[PDB]
């Protein structure tokens, strides 16, 4: 279990500045902390970052976890119904 | 309007059963619309290990089910079943226009669902933004609204860039 220092600095900063701004890091690997909770972590899939809005649930899981390939095309995807807002 | 709920897969014994690839919202029906075919009513539907085996009318044996492997499996929009306030199904979200401080920048082109949240591809329109990579945002996240027939966002810095 580690955090990448990189980004964690990037939260931290934005933390005690107030700000809102998108992160973007290439670390799949880090955990999440309650200091990301309410940013927004764009992670990196080997092709594009997929944007994640960090929840408290969130929390104790790796990066990774939210940010699949595009890879799959399935079947009936259209027909899918969107995670409750 | 017809909406793509999924694919028959080979068939299944001998009965005329298919395996059914595509969204569970197949639970719900009474018939689909196979491609090639038309409306079929569903006689019966069940599970067996991880797929879906679906009967439908007039395909009795096997022979009559290889007959349909491969086909794309249709839907009518109003026999879907209703989905809580706050829920939308992704064809209803692909295709609307999206805003940004009351000005069109995109169009959402597809949606990805990267399992906790559901992520909007948007497609820039317009001759400066048409020609620009593919925008991403979180369906869940809490600044962006949607609203009926179009999707907004208050851009947090960053997020389109």
């Amino acid at each position: 279990v580690f955090v990448d220092d990189h980004l964690l600095e990037k939260v931290l900063e934005l933390n005690a500045k107030g700000e809102k701004r998108l992160i973007k890091t290439w670390s799949r690997r880090s955990t999440i902390v309650p200091e990301m909770v309410g940013h927004t972590i764009a992670v990196y899939n080997g092709k594009q970052h997929v944007p994640v809005y960090i929840t408290e649930n969130m929390v104790g899981h790796k990066l990774g976890e939210f940010a699949p390939t595009r890879t799959y095309r399935g079947h009936g995807k259209e027909a899918k119904a969107t995670k409750k807002k | 309007r017809l909406v793509e709920i999924g694919r028959f897969g080979a068939p299944y014994a001998l009965k005329g059963g298919l395996r059914f690839r595509g969204e569970p919202v197949v639970l719900h029906l009474e018939r689909v619309y196979v491609e090639g075919h038309g409306w079929r009513a569903i006689e019966d539907l069940y599970r067996v290990g991880e797929e879906l085996v679906v009967h439908l009318a007039g395909v009795t044996d096997r022979t009559l089910a290889e007959a349909l492997v491969g086909l794309r499996v249709y839907a009518e929009v109003a026999d879907l079943p209703p989905l809580e306030e706050g829920r939308y199904y992704y064809f209803a979200l692909i295709g609307l226009p999206v805003y940004v401080e009351g000005r069109q920048v995109g169009e959402v082109v597809d949606i990805l669902d990267a399992g906790a949240q559901d992520v909007l591809i948007i497609r820039g329109v317009g001759e400066r933004l048409r020609d620009r990579a593919e925008r991403l945002v979180p369906l869940q996240a809490p600044y962006v609204r949607v609203e009926e027939g179009s999707i907004h966002v208050d851009p947090i810095p960053g997020l389109f860039d």
